[PDB]
């Protein structure tokens, strides 16, 4: 092989590996519990699905039932 | 050669697909005669190329087996559930030679007890009943007595005998003249000139009853015994 | 002649039916 | 990075050279014994033949790896792996491709009873063990000599002499798998490190005094077994004792050098 | 059989029955030749790694003990196998199962025979 | 070689390994009341270890748990 | 049927077309090395010399035998796989109840060496074993041929005696009552017993039997050859605990049932 | 060069093989079944490839959401 660009592509691996060995390691510090994840609308179903039915009898104030 | 066995091959794999065609087919318009066991008996059988050489003048009974490279002469006679099979090696049978009912003539399967001999035989030979002759040589006007086995690498020469029932043991020469019988063979006696003779028109007898088994056999196959058999209830 | 099995010719119908409609999915996706 | 060389013959293809054999073998019928001998045979020695001429065009002058290629594992490329070798590891290279045709040439008598699995099985040890003189990576490293493990357990125990190659064969699987082990671990404690096992980058890395003796001690719980040193080198009579002849060729001659390769290729440096 | 034993035909592994050869209710033990043109009567016995030379008669009840070469009409003893020979007769068999390879090759699965008596039928209406 | 290194080693590392699997098997004795015993009993271990360890501490030390627990394979 | 049926054919038809065509091919690729399978040509009984065997009603022949030419077998005999009777040049005469087994040679001699050429004369009640060869002798009733063994021309079997396997027997020889020989050349061994009697007397019976069994399966027609594989398919497995959950009883068809006279008990 | 096409026709061609040979049969003995298996694998390997490549665009936009909330914190 050519002496010249043996040794040049070998450059170029180490100055990307050194360079190129800090992304990876951002995702294995990845919190597995997010911050706030309840927050998620996902995990607000019942704060839109409740008020669906909040007239359905079962479940109202009594005192709807006085006034409607 | 390697070639051939390569088109061989692939040529299996594509009647393999006609055959299979051929039956959907059949089942398509709901036939199941492919079904019916037939037998599958070859008189005359190929291993690729090594195939049988038979002479037009000589008689081979259908229920015979001859398999692989087997030589039959001109005037010769394979008489009822013979089998003949040259594959690992060739056999050779000459003119006017009748090999009995029932007899094996056959090479060695496997070259592990050494290169496997061809089994030879000569012109107006006699190969009794029920004898084996296992990868050796039969010279001409020699008599093979029946239910007789001989092994590999045996010679009978011109005019011996092998008496009913002998066992020639491996490599053993039979001398000309000389009756060898027994379990192992050995010598009993010389021949007399009327043996000699008997020989000789013994085997001529043979090519003559082989003409006439020959002619039956070859007569066209009876189409009332066809119908009989289809039509069983 | 004809095929009489009505049950083996409607399975015959049924596979062909099976084939060309495979055929066409494919070729009209 | 894609590393590829510019020389014609490469390393790749000397990989990929009993592999084909082997293939090649898997599918003809054990009936045909000449051809399954002659096949094994002349694969071997071609691969001889390519080692020879890697010989030829290798520059004594650099103290870089040479014939450098890489070989992708995801498209992500965070895993990308590179075979090259250099003058420590070129010979060892040489003696495996010249060792093998020998192992075919010594069991050719007994070929017909042998069969098409004991070429096999020496051809597959061949692409193992080239691979594993011929690998950048830890991990690599690892993963092609635990490799080898399975082929040489079939030789010693379908073709040992007599009923003690059940112990040999089970002793040498045993302590193998445990030195390997042992490195498995010094791998990942690099790794956490570095986030990376490609050696080019560990040998222009820093290791503190105290976790360079551990993982010396690591990689010396591996290397030790393998050379062997005492007090775990009883593995070694039983089992290259028991083995068939060309076993024993191929453990003595190519095997224990694996070793002394890993503390001339990792642990010094 | 005479001896009392269960009378079934059993030719156990790698046991090769030379040609012309009549077996009833006899035991072959593994790793056996038989001798071409050779008798094997009821109850008779044959242990592994013995070899029958051709035209052997083993008359009823009668046993070849293991690692014995044995022939003639009644079969006697001739000499000790070597174990050399001993080791043939197992490549012995798997050779002449190689050989059979090559005529198995020689038959599809089906034959073609029903094509000629749909022929010989339609001649005949 | 063929003495200490054996003995520890390769034969008396089969011994142990032999006669430990041998005990275990045992365990899997057959009966459906000794598996109903042991959930019971891995369920009072739960509640046991896992809440009511609070006090405990005063008495107890984790070393001499540890140790108790590897003694009592050397009985009878 | 119908039109869809008649359209069904019609596709079969081509399809069968396209089948053999790349049968044609193939066999084409080959070389045309492959000799084919054919017809079977064997014919179990054959006329020679204008001479027509003369075969019982209840004998069984072997499809695979050959028996040709002037050749008499008498009531309740059997002629077993691959046996040959080949009457040609002289007369072979089978009395009643014999059984000639397998691979058997039956052969007679227009003219002998020296003395009078006699046909093959096989008596009532005889057992010829497997792979014998029969030559121009004469086997009296209630005689025994051990299998492999050999009778040459002008040879005697006397009744009440046994040839033992394997033996060669001179020509000429004769074995007298109630003796058995043996050997080659075959010699005298030692007397009969009584209960040998009763063995020979026993294996004819239950040749006779065997032979029942035997030219039933081998005279079925392709459909009742169909009816019994499926049959045999069917019954040969069992879940009597899914039937008895059914409250039904599976029973073996008669037609795979063999008689209770050739059962081993 | 070696695309996923002939990767996956030599895979239904080896897979065919294998299953004959585990029962015992001739390595060809039905062949028709030998090219429908060439055809079903190199179905299969084109599939797996673009699979493969959706579920890497779908990754990623998943993992862009998991960075989100966690650069949240920080707010
Ligand atoms: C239900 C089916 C009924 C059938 O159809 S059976 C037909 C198929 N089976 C046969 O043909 C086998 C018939 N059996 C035989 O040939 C027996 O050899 C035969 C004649 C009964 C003798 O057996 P054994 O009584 O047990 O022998 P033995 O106690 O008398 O021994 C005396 C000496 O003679 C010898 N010997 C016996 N059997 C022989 C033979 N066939 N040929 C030649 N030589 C034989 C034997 O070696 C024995 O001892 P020695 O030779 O004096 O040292
Ligand atoms: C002249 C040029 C034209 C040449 C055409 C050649 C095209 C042939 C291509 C090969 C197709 C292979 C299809 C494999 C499926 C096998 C179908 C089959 O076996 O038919 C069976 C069953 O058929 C079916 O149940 C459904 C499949 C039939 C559909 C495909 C038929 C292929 C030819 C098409 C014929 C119909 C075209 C006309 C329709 C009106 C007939 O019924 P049975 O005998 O009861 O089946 C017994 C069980 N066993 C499957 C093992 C045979
Ligand atoms: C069985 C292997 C020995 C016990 C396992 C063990 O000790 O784990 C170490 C495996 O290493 C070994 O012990 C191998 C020795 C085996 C031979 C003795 C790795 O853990 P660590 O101590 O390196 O973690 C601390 C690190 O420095 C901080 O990141
Ligand atoms: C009910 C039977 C319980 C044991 C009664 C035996 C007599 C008293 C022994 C005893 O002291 O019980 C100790 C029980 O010892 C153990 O449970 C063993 C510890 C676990 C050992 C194995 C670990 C498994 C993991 C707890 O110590 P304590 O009584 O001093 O606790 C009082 C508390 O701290 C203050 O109110
Ligand atoms: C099988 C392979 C076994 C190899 C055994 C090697 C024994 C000598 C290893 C040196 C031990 C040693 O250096 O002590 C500590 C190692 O850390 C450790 O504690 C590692 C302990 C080694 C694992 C346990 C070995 C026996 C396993 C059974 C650090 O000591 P340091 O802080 O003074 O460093 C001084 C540096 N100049
Ligand atoms: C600072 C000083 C440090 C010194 C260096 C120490 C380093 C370790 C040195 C010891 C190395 C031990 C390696 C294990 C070799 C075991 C080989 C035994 C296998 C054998 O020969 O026969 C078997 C034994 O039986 C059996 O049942 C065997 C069961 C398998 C046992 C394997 C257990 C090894 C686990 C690792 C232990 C060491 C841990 C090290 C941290 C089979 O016999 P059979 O007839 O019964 O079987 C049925 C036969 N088909
Ligand atoms: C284009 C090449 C590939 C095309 C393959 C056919 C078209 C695709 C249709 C699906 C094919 C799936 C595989 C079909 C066979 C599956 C396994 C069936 C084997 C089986 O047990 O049942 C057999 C039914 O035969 C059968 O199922 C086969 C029936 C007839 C199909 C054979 C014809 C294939 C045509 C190939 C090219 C033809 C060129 C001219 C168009 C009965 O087995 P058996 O008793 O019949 O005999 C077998 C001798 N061991
Ligand atoms: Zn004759």
């Amino acid at each position: 092989e050519n002496p010249e660009e043996r040794d040049r592509k070998a450059r170029e691996h180490i100055y990307e590996m050194h360079e190129r060995c800090k992304k990876i390691k951002e995702m294995w510090a990845l919190p597995i519990r997010p911050y706030g994840f309840w927050t998620f609308e996902r995990h607000n179903a019942q704060l839109r699905w409740d008020p669906q039915i909040s007239q359905v009898a079962g479940r109202r104030d009594p005192y709807d039932d006085l006034l409607e | 050669g390697t070639l051939g066995r390569a088109f061989y091959s692939v040529g299996f794999w594509i009647r393999e697909t006609g055959q299979a065609l051929d039956r959907l087919g059949c089942r398509l318009q709901g036939k199941n005669y492919f079904r019916e066991q037939l037998s599958r008996h070859r008189t005359l059988m190929n291993v690729f190329d090594k195939a049988p050489i038979v002479d037009k003048e000589a008689f081979v009974a259908p229920s015979a087996s001859v398999i692989g490279d087997v030589h039959i002469g001109r005037g010769s006679s394979i008489w009822y559930g013979c089998v003949l099979r040259g594959d690992v090696n060739t056999v050779s049978v000459g003119s006017g030679t009748n090999i009995q009912d029932n007899s094996l003539v056959h090479v060695a399967k496997s070259n592990l007890s050494g290169k496997v001999h061809p089994t030879i035989i000569g012109d107006n030979v006699t190969i009794g009943h029920s004898a084996v002759l296992h990868g050796c040589t039969v010279e001409d006007e020699t008599f093979i007595g029946m239910g007789a086995t001989l092994l590999d690498g045996v010679v009978v020469e011109k005019h011996g005998m092998v008496a009913a029932g002998a066992l020639v043991r491996q490599n053993t020469r039979i001398p000309s003249g000389e009756v060898w019988g027994g379990n192992p063979a050995r010598f009993l006696r010389k021949l007399t000139d009327e043996e000699i003779a008997f020989i000789s028109q013994s085997a001529t007898n043979y090519s003559n009853l082989a003409q006439a088994h020959a002619a039956e056999n070859a007569k066209p196959l009876n189409v009332i015994e066809f119908e009989k058999v289809l039509r069983k209830k | 002649k004809v095929s009489e099995d009505k049950n083996r010719n409607y399975a015959v119908v049924a596979g062909v039916v099976a084939i060309v409609g495979s055929i066409g999915w494919y070729l009209k996706a | 990075l894609e590393h590829f060389c510019e020389c014609y013959f490469n390393l790749s293809g000397l990989i990929l050279c009993p592999v084909l054999g082997s293939i090649i073998l898997l599918f003809i019928p054990n009936s045909r014994i000449r051809l399954i001998r002659l096949i094994g045979l002349c694969a071997s020695l071609i691969t001889f033949l390519y080692s020879l001429v890697l010989w030829i065009q290798f520059d004594s002058s650099t103290a870089k790896f040479q014939f450098v290629e890489s070989l992708r594992w995801l498209p992500y490329e965070n895993i990308n792996f590179y075979l090259g070798i250099d003058g420590i590891s070129l010979f060892f290279v040489i003696l495996t491709t010249f060792l093998i045709p020998i192992c075919i040439l010594v069991g050719w008598s007994g070929m017909r009873s042998y069969g098409k699995e004991y070429i096999i099985a020496f051809l597959i040890c061949e692409f193992l063990m080239i691979a594993v003189f011929c690998m950048l990576d830890l991990l690599l490293f690892y993963v092609f000599f635990e490799s080898v493990l399975i082929p040489m357990f079939i030789i010693i125990g379908v073709w040992g002499s007599r009923q003690r190659k059940i112990k040999a064969a089970y002793q040498f699987f045993l302590y193998t798998l445990l030195g390997s082990l042992f490195m498995l671990l010094a791998i990942l404690l690099i790794l956490f490190q570095t986030g990376t096992t490609d050696l080019q980058i560990l040998l222009t890395t820093e290791f503190s005094e105290r976790r360079q003796i551990f993982l010396w001690i690591a990689f010396f719980a591996s290397f030790a077994v393998k050379v062997p040193m005492v007090p775990v080198h009883i593995w070694l009579p039983e089992a290259h004792v028991e083995a068939p002849t060309a076993g024993s060729v191929i453990l003595a001659g190519i095997l224990l050098k694996f070793g002394t390769y890993g503390f001339l290729r990792f642990s010094i440096p | 059989s005479p001896t009392g034993l269960p009378a079934q035909t059993l030719i156990d592994r790698y046991v090769t029955v030379g040609a012309y050869s009549l077996l009833r209710s006899c035991t072959i033990e593994p790793e056996c030749i038989i001798g071409q043109h050779s008798i094997l009567m009821e109850g008779s016995l044959v242990e592994t790694r013995s070899i029958l030379e051709a035209g052997s008669v083993l008359p009823p009840g009668r046993r070849i003990p293991s690692g014995e070469l044995w022939g003639g009409n009644p079969a006697r003893f001739i000499r000790t196998l070597t174990n050399e020979e001993t080791l043939e007769i197992p490549k012995l068999a798997v050779a002449i199962n190689h050989l059979s390879g090559d005529y198995f090759s020689e038959f599809l699965p089906y034959s073609t025979i029903y094509l000629e008596v749909e022929k010989f039928k339609k001649s005949l209406g | 070689d063929k003495g200490a290194i054996e003995i520890l080693g390769p034969y008396g590392i089969s011994y142990t390994f032999r006669r430990l699997a041998e005990r275990i098997s045992q365990l899997q004795s057959g009966f459906v009341y000794h598996y109903a015993f042991a959930m019971l009993l891995g369920l009072t271990l739960f509640v046991t270890f896992f809440c009511m360890w609070d006090s405990l501490s005063s008495w107890v030390d984790n070393r001499l748990s540890f140790i108790l627990i590897v003694s009592s394979f050397y009985t009878k | 049927m119908g039109t869809l049926g008649r359209a069904i054919y019609t596709v079969g038809n081509w399809i069968r077309g396209t089948g053999q065509a790349l049968d044609r091919v193939g066999s084409l690729l080959q070389g045309s090395h492959r000799i084919e399978e054919h017809l079977s040509r064997h014919r179990t009984l054959m006329n020679v010399f204008d001479k027509s065997p003369l075969v019982d009603k209840d004998v069984f022949v072997a499809p695979s035998a050959s028996v040709i030419g002037d050749v008499q077998i008498g009531k309740g005999s059997s002629i077993w796989y691959g046996c040959v009777l080949r009457g040609d040049v002289n007369n072979i005469s089978v009395g009643s109840g014999t059984n000639i087994q397998d691979n058997t040679l039956v052969h007679v001699a227009k003219t002998n060496i020296s003395g009078k050429v006699l046909p093959t004369l096989i008596g009532d009640n005889v057992t010829v074993g497997h792979s014998a060869v029969i030559h121009g002798c004469t086997v009296e009733d209630d005689a025994f041929v051990g299998m492999g063994a050999t009778l040459l021309d002008g040879v005697v079997v006397e009744k009440h005696a046994m040839v033992a396997a394997g033996s060669l027997v001179k020509q000429n020889t004769r074995i007298p009552s109630g003796e058995v020989w043996g050997g080659n050349p075959a010699k005298f061994m030692r007397k009969l017993t009584d209960e040998e009697i009763v063995y020979i007397s026993q294996s004819a019976k239950n040749y006779i039997n065997l032979a029942q069994i035997h030219a039933s399966e081998n005279s079925k027609s392709f459909e009742q050859i169909e009816v019994e594989r499926a049959l045999r398919k069917k019954y040969a497995r069992k879940d009597e605990d899914y039937d008895s959950m059914l409250g039904i009883t599976r029973e073996t068809p008669p037609e795979l049932i063999l008689p209770d006279n050739v059962l081993p008990g | 060069p070696i695309s996923a096409t002939m990767v996956g026709a030599l895979l239904g061609l080896g897979t065919q093989m294998y299953s004959n040979a585990l029962r015992k049969l001739p390595y060809m003995r039905h062949p028709w079944e030998h090219v429908v298996g060439m055809g079903l694998g190199a179905v299969f390997a084109n599939q797996l490839v673009k699979w493969d490549v959706k579920l890497k665009e779908d990754l990623d936009v998943m993992l862009a959401k998991a960075r989100a909330a966690n650069e949240r914190r920080y707010f």
